[PDB]
């Protein structure tokens, strides 16, 4: 109450008028709100939400007013909005002129002296905060600041000896470094003196970095803010050394400071509960202070370079050893003395003075004086030159000895794998995903981490369930109490193979399993287990319960502690057993028992020899005891992974053009097509332009000139210059032939010039972006590149790529609609057929079978009308030399006569009457019936083309090869989803699966990981990529990837896509700026988000979106809904959120609508939380149940699970009454903004989404028409803007509602009587 | 197996034919291991050191010194001559110049032939 | 915990060499030892 009777006065918004800012107001609220509470984060919520940083904070900073509290309160809103995920620095882009001030004060306050002025917690604030600047330099305000803090002038902070090293190194370094000291004598003595604190900055927060640490105890008690201070330093390291920009020269600075050395042998690391977090964040930055980039090129490091870089490195210490020390050590072969045993031997036998003398040599530390004792350790001494000199692996070498499942020690550690309770407070040892990656390996090894480790949290929630049921009891012996569906008891399990190792790999090739289970079960169950196929993972289970017989088990409780949970491996089904002891027209077992061979994992099978012959560790695998399977759909962690590291392995041949925006990193816009080096002078728009208006309407800025001057003859093709000018030539269709049915389907759709914009794009060699808005026409689109790349570059193939079979659907059914022969189609999936047609393998293979058929039938007919005797049907092959002897010789010998002249000998000697006599010259003109000819023998050639082509189904007998074919050469357009072509890659490449041009839809809901692997479904072409053109579909501002685990979206951004970084790296897009399913009334709730998007021409006119929807005043409203009986939210189970005032007004609402004759159908009910959709579905079934006059709406669902869907009219409960949560999220606001054509009903608690800043636009929109629902129970034709011919009566609650419903209801059910049985 | 042959023959005549002829002897021979020795000798190294591994598996006996001095192009590879020498004559020595009489070195290839030790002795 | 004959408290069935669990009405007539000695063969 203190806090927001505070805003209330001083900041809130939507209050007229405020008491002028106060500065106490700052120190009291840091003091005893902040401070005092321990820095609690639902104290600072309520600040942040509450708008304190942009109405209080920030626009009343200055230099005069600056203290303590004001730069750690701007801080804590800051690191709060990024806690939170919204905006962080906008209030400072709009007002900038102060930050540089505050910024170098945070700088001060954070190299302040330990435990001074600020606590430890305080500097570790603003180690996050720091942190947040670096990981934002995309932001100017902040890079202005940043710059001068990670420039090469910060080399001033590196020993003397070492800077010379390296200007040595990198001669051409110096006239830079000389151009530096030059301006800075340009410079007043405090300019110069401000320059010279912010180039030491990281090199003196380094310093103090390693003091707290030192500060830490090895066994005594410690305070946990050191540990925190230390972990979110370690935090602030790798984040730099991760982004190139900061890299470039901080990671000299960070190696010349020994900080990774002071860590390993820290007391914090050494202990094993409390240093747990930061060993692995030590870890994460130990792989990239050594990682393989150089650090001025930015080039990945080759194997020779590498290896180069390392022997440079034991030579020269081999000259300053053999010059001043080691004499046998220095005349050594380098393989001799590099391993870190060698280096052991050699350099630890000397003192302490030897090592520090060593290491001055290498410019590492400063001189040993004469007769002087070092102050270092000698196992300082010793580590610094082991270390540096050891022989490493490669990045490749350690990612090949992964295993690819978790085991026990990985799935509960909650610092790798969070749980969904992550607040946000500590960090975690994660990957994170912004704009910038070094190499190709960093930006894979990533990806394959955030995955790998957010499917083990899945894992945990599948083991922790399933072995819970169970309930393993105590019997030395264990008993299972209970069962489940998902995991069984294990009868028998045995290792059956361990193969030898490739050469050079340390593991075996292969290790495989038999595991046995008894079926004693329900018949459901019996059939699920023995559904299992190959490729399906499954995990092995060692428990040794701790509870004896009958104890309760608490899933509250520690569940390792509960089960006596001991050992986890993972395995993949090769095949189920029969009884001839083969691996699995499938067979009927009989008995109860079931053996499946499986596969483990050979890199973990190895560790874990390797672990019981060296330190005497039972033998993990002859001690399972459960087996658990899981949902197929929810399981592909491991082939995903799989694939990532096959794509990591291989050479990556991505187009040269792609590489550097991949990484992002490089000019943004260098793979638009106007700066491609290929772009294509003319192109054919074929049937993209309606008339020669349409096309003139569609180019703007730009002057149309005409090959032909009669409008009569005005497809087209257009030539683009290399200013404004295009040159339009209108060209005929080659006739196809005497069958006017045979004329080509043409597309209809009026394509606005933005639409052109990115037709024209798509149809250009590189990348093209398209920004489309809800009901833009993204489909259209995307069809119309599709085709015109089809008739413009017919050798070329396209792949098209999807989220959701549903978009899939929807391509394919306009495609039907297009002139694209079916022949050429082909749609991959691991499903309901939704088209009209069958575009799977099996549906393709079909209609190649059928259409074989008839076209040989119709060489028979041929044979027959030109007298060719011969009773003896037709095969491709004979079809083929029929073509050749009989076909192309009558062709030639009559284009010899005619075309080699007049209008009667066109026909006279034609070859081919009588097979056309089914269906041909005009005698007019001698070019019309020539080509009317002409027509005739493409058609004949047609028949003999397919057939052709369809040889290879009489050569390839199994409807699998023949699929094969189809999708290697037949298809000219292959389509399936991103998840499939993360399944399939191996099995494409191995096919030799080629294709030119890739789309793709819904790209905004794709993860990076699953975008990039369709770009790798081939192999290279001459050590080149194949692939021409990239085209992405989606809306950044819609709904992103769904990431089960939110941890990993709130400290690694994971659900960033592709498409989404892409548009933050600036890659410019095209925004489609018309939409046409909605009305433009509704079109308001969300295109403020977008640019300049309006409504197409449909919309703006038809009857249908300016017809009134009957008995509601308003096509839209919010309407607030206080409490009912003394309740707002409430939650039945923990974070099943529901509020049943807002339900059974939704409900009732549903019900007036029914009862005045409303399609139920053309209702749906969405909510923003899966508690309340249940709750109204409970409410439906428990108020309209066994009621004739009430049906059902179409769907009750989440607002998220009604993306890409729609219906007329929508009613949305948001729920909340206590905080706004997930709704926050723009994105999940403008699709639920925009999920109705017709009708949009909200209901909620307005105040508290009012006061949401981020949810204003909006709002403010839905809060300037009534909050009380406006009805007209007696009524249509009532267009939106006339005033109503019946009664408008006000409803100004949910009781008032269901009363009103209920007394209409009797009154319908007293005058009417319906009859469905 | 004989079109094999001549693929192999083929990456014999060369990138993609060194691909062909590593994939041929990882197949899975000590002569086909200094063939493919001789291939480290000629295409192309850490690598090459692996499969050298596998040949050390494979055979623990006097030519590997030799394997491991493709590596060197040296002292590092007849250091590990030297090893092999103490795992087991003037291959080590062959590694020292690397690093940088042939009949007193057959008295003692005499020697490392598998009263005769008193042969081996004199 | 044992489960075998090998190896009050434990509330199990345990018979721990060979007492028979199940009928047999075996013929034979017990083999006896007689003080310190002999197997009473006559």
């Amino acid at each position: 109450e203190f806090v927001t009777q505070l805003a209330c006065k001083y900041w809130a918004p939507h209050i007229k008028k405020k008491s002028p800012f106060d500065i106490k107001v700052i120190e009291d609220i840091y003091e005893k709100e902040i401070v005092k509470s321990r820095f609690a984060i639902r104290k600072i919520m309520l600040l942040e939400f509450s708008q304190y940083l942009e109405n209080y904070l920030w626009m009343n900073y200055s230099p005069e007013v600056s203290s303590k509290a004001y730069l750690m309160s701007i801080c804590c809103m800051v690191n709060e909005k990024f806690r939170e995920n919204v905006p962080a620095w906008e209030i400072f882009k709009k007002k900038p002129d102060h930050f540089p001030f505050f910024f170098k004060h945070i700088l001060k306050a954070a190299l302040a002296e330990t435990d001074g002025e600020f606590s430890l917690h305080e500097q570790t604030v603003l180690l996050l905060f720091l942190d947040h600047c670096f990981n934002s330099l995309e932001v100017d305000l902040i890079r202005s600041q940043v710059q001068q803090l990670i420039s090469l002038p910060m080399w001033m902070g590196l020993q003397l000896a070492r800077l010379e090293l390296e200007l040595k190194k990198t001669p051409k370094l110096r006239k830079f470094w000389n151009l530096i000291k030059k301006n800075d004598e340009k410079m007043d003595p405090e300019a110069r003196e401000q320059a010279y604190q912010e180039r030491r900055f990281l090199s003196q927060l380094i310093q103090k970095f390693i003091s707290v640490l030192k500060s830490v105890p090895l066994s005594e008690p410690v305070t946990m803010d050191k540990v925190h201070y230390c972990e979110r330093f370690i935090e602030l390291m790798i984040d730099l050394e991760a982004l190139l920009p900061t890299r470039r020269w901080f990671n000299t600075i960070l190696d010349d400071s020994h900080l990774l050395v002071h860590c390993y042998l820290s007391n914090l690391v050494r202990r094993e509960e409390d240093g747990h977090l930061f060993s692995q964040l030590l870890d994460m930055l130990k792989f990239y202070t050594g990682f393989e980039i150089n650090d001025q090129t930015g080039n990945a490091l080759t194997e020779n370079e590498m290896t180069t870089i390392h022997y440079d490195r034991i030579t020269s210490l081999q000259r300053a050893a053999f010059a001043h020390f080691l004499y046998d050590f220095a005349l050594s072969n380098v393989a001799e003395v590099d391993t870190r045993e060698s280096l052991v031997k050699f350099f630890g036998p000397l003192s302490s003075n030897t090592l520090h003398q060593v290491a001055s040599y290498l410019c590492l530390l400063p001189t040993l004086p004469k007769n002087e004792d070092t102050t270092f350790d000698k196992e300082f001494l010793l580590e610094l030159l082991v270390s540096r000199h050891e022989r490493r692996i490669s990045q490749i070498q350690q990612l090949n000895q992964m295993p690819l499942y978790p085991t026990e020690k990985i799935i509960w550690d909650e610092n790798i794998v969070p749980t969904e309770y992550y607040s946000g407070e500590g960090c975690l040892a994660l990957p994170k995903l912004n704009l910038q990656f070094l190499t190709l390996h960093d930006y894979l090894l990533r990806n394959f981490n955030l995955f790998r480790l957010e499917s083990t949290y899945e894992i945990r929630q599948d083991i922790e369930d399933s072995v819970s049921r169970m309930k393993p009891w105590q019997s030395g012996g264990v008993v299972f109490g209970g069962w489940a569906r998902m995991a069984q008891p294990i009868v028998a399990f045995t290792v059956v193979e361990v193969a030898k190792p490739n050469i050079g790999e340390n593991w075996p090739t292969r290790v495989r399993a038999d595991v046995t289970i008894n079926l004693n079960v329900r018949d459901h169950i019996k059939d699920e287990w023995e559904g299992l196929r190959k490729h399906d993972v499954c995990f092995l289970i060692t428990v040794r319960p701790t509870k004896p017989y009958g104890t309760k088990f608490d899933r509250r409780r520690p569940f390792i502690e509960q089960v006596g949970l001991v050992y986890v491996r993972g395995c993949e089904i090769q095949g189920m057993l029969d009884d001839k002891g083969r691996v699995i027209p499938r067979p009927n077992l009989r008995g109860e028992s079931r053996t499946f061979r499986v596969f483990l994992d050979p890199n973990q099978y190895q560790q874990d020899m390797t672990n019981t012959i060296q330190n005497g560790a039972e033998d993990v695998y002859e001690t399972f005891n459960i087996i658990m399977r899981r949902k197929p759909k929810e399981n592909n962690f491991k082939a995903v992974l799989e694939t990532i590291r096959n794509l990591m392995n291989t050479d990556c041949v991505v187009p040269d053009w792609l590489h550097d925006i991949i990484l992002g990193y490089g000019d943004p816009s260098s793979a638009h097509y106007s700066k491609m080096p290929n772009q294509i002078a003319t192109l054919d728009f074929n049937d993209t332009f309606l008339s020669i208006e349409h096309l003139k309407a569609s180019f703007p800025g730009h002057n149309v000139k005409v090959t032909v001057e009669d409008p009569a003859l005005q497809p087209f093709r257009i030539t683009f210059p290399v200013a404004k000018t295009l040159i339009v030539e209108p060209h005929v269709i080659p006739n196809r032939g005497p069958y006017p049915y045979n004329q080509p389907k043409r597309n209809t759709i009026q394509f606005t010039h933005t639409q052109i914009e990115a037709i024209r794009a798509g149809m250009q060699p590189g990348l093209t972006m398209v920004v489309g808005p809800p009901g833009t026409g993204k489909t259209d689109v995307a069809v119309q590149i599709i085709s015109n790349i089809y008739h413009n570059f017919p050798e070329q193939r396209t792949l098209i790529v999807t989220h959701s079979n549903q978009a899939l659907n929807q391509l394919f059914e306009k495609i039907m609609a297009l002139d694209i022969d079916e022949r050429h189609l082909l749609r991959l999936g691991h499903e309901e057929l939704e088209t009209e047609k069958d575009f799977s393998r099996y549906g393709r293979v079909n209609y190649v079978l059928a259409r074989r058929i008839e076209l040989l039938e119709e060489v028979k007919r041929l044979q027959k009308s030109l007298g060719v005797p011969g009773d003896a049907s037709y095969t491709c092959e004979t079809a083929g030399y029929f073509f050749l002897y009989q076909v192309m010789s009558r062709w030639e010998e009559y284009i010899s006569k005619v075309k080699n002249p007049d209008v009667t000998e066109v026909s006279t000697f034609f070859p081919f009457h009588e097979y056309f006599a089914n269906a041909i010259f005009k005698g007019r003109s001698y070019e019309e019936d020539m080509e009317i000819a002409e027509g005739c023998f493409r058609h004949i050639k047609k028949i003999f083309t397919q057939l052709e082509e369809f040889r290879a189904s009489e050569l390839l007998r199994s409807g699998l090869d023949r699929s094969k074919y189809l999708l290697v050469k037949e298809a000219k357009i292959i389509a399936m989803t991103c998840t499939h072509a993360a399944l399939k890659r191996h099995d494409l490449v191995k096919l030799g699966f080629k294709y030119d041009n890739i789309l793709m839809e819904e790209a905004a809901q794709i993860l990076e990981i699953e975008t990039f692997i369709p770009l790798l479904l081939q192999n290279p072409q001459d050590g080149f990529s194949r692939l021409k053109r990239w085209i992405m579909i989606g809306d950044h501002h819609q709904l992103p990837p769904v990431i089960k685990n939110m941890a990993f979206q709130k400290y690694s951004n994971m659900e960033q896509s592709l498409f989404t970084r892409f548009v933050r790296v600036g890659v410019p897009t095209v925004d489609l700026d018309a939409q046409g399913r909605a009305r433009a009334s509704l079109c308001n709730l969300y295109n403020w988000r977008y640019k300049n998007l309006g409504n197409l021409p449909h919309v703006q006119l038809l009857p249908e979106f300016s017809t009134a929807n009957a008995g509601l005043l308003y096509d839209f409203q919010l309407i607030n809904v206080e409490d009912f009986q003394g309740v707002g939210e409430s939650e039945p189970n923990p974070y099943f959120y529901q509020n049943l005032g807002e339900a059974e007004y939704v409900v009732a609402l549903f019900m007036y609508m029914c009862l005045l004759g409303y399609p139920a159908d053309k209702i749906s009910i969405l909510t923003t939380y899966n508690g309340q959709k249940h709750l109204i579905r409970d409410i439906i079934n428990r108020r309209c149940g066994n009621n004739p006059l009430i049906g059902r709406p179409n769907k009750v669902t989440t607002v998220d699970r009604f993306q890409g869907q729609q219906n007329d009219y929508i009613l949305l409960s948001l729920v909340r009454t206590r905080a706004v949560g997930h709704l926050r999220d723009v994105r999940r606001l403008v699709v639920a903004m925009s999920r109705a054509r017709l009708g949009l009903y909200i209901f909620a608690r307005v105040s508290l989404f009012q006061n949401c800043f981020e949810l204003t636009p909006a709002f403010s929109q839905l809060t300037a028409r009534p909050l009380h629902l406006h009805i007209i129970p007696t009524e249509t034709t009532r267009k939106n803007g006339e005033r109503p011919s019946h009664e408008v009566q006000i409803i100004k609650n949910m009781p008032q509602m269901a009363n009103f419903v209920y007394n209409m209801y009797m009154h319908l059910i007293q005058t009417t009587h319906h009859y469905h049985q | 197996v004989m079109t094999v042959r001549d693929f192999t023959q083929v990456f014999d005549s060369y990138e993609e034919s060194m691909i062909a002829a590593k994939m041929e002897t990882a197949s899975e021979e000590e002569e086909d291991d200094v063939d493919l020795e001789l291939r480290l000798a000629r295409f192309e190294l850490i690598s090459r050191r692996p499969l050298l591994l596998n040949s050390v598996l494979l055979r623990q006996n006097h030519h590997v010194h030799e394997w491991h001095k493709r590596v060197a192009l040296g002292r590092p590879r007849e250091i590990i001559n030297t090893y092999t020498e103490a795992v087991q004559p003037f291959k080590a020595t062959g590694k020292p110049h690397t690093l940088w009489f042939y009949e007193d070195n057959g008295q003692l290839d005499d020697a490392r032939v598998i009263a005769t030790k008193v042969n081996f002795k004199q | 915990i044992p489960r075998l004959l090998e190896d009050p408290e434990i509330h199990v069935a345990q018979y721990p060499l060979d007492m028979g669990r199940k009928k047999k009405m075996s013929n034979a007539l017990a083999i006896q030892v007689d003080s310190e000695g002999k197997i009473k063969y006559d």
